[PDB]
Parts: C-alpha cells; structure tokens; sequence
C-alpha cells in the first residue's frame, strides 16, 4: 500500500490544424500562355475538381 | 557585371538586367488568385458580395 503522493504533470502536443493551402492551378500551370490554357482546357475541369 | 539574367528556385525569372541604359530591376508578380461570392441567400434577397 502506498504511504504518501506525488502530483505530477505530464505534456501531451496533438495537433488539430495543419498549413491551409491553395494552389492556382490556372497560373501553375498555364501561367500566361493563351495556347497552353486552350490546350489545358481540352483535358477537363481537373482544375476545378 | 557578369550576370545578366535572375531565376528563382522555381526556376522563373524574378529579376534581369536591363539591357539598355539606366540598368536597374524587372518584373515582379501581378495580381491573381480565385474569386469568392458571399451569398446571404436567395430566398433572403438579391444582394451579393
């Protein structure tokens, strides 16, 4: 049986949140060119999925 | 003096000498990026943001 206490404190680090990213797939690809977006367009809406 | 042209880790052109007089910097990034639309609601009203 014990005979006295001990309060102690333990840490414990969860993360809830990560980096909240967003990538332009119309200027990573196609950044300019008017060819390349007519060209990308013909693939479907990737982009917009 | 040696250098002319200037890229960046993404390997695009970030800065260049200007080849005729009063060298000085170059282009940098314009305005892009995804519009929202804040909608209170159509049965609401007709206004949006």
């Amino acid at each position: 049986i014990p005979t006295n206490f001990s309060i102690s404190i333990t840490t414990e680090v969860m993360p809830v949140s990560m980096a909240k990213t967003s990538v332009d797939c119309n200027m990573y690809i196609c950044g300019d060119s008017t060819e390349c977006a007519n060209l990308l367009l013909q693939y479907g809406s990737f982009c917009t999925q | 003096p040696f250098q002319q042209f200037g890229r960046d880790v993404s390997d695009f052109t970030d800065s260049v000498r200007d080849p005729k007089t009063s060298e000085i910097l170059d282009i940098s990034p314009c305005a892009f990026g995804g519009v929202s639309v804040i909608t209170p609601g159509t049965n609401a009203s007709s206004e949006v943001a």
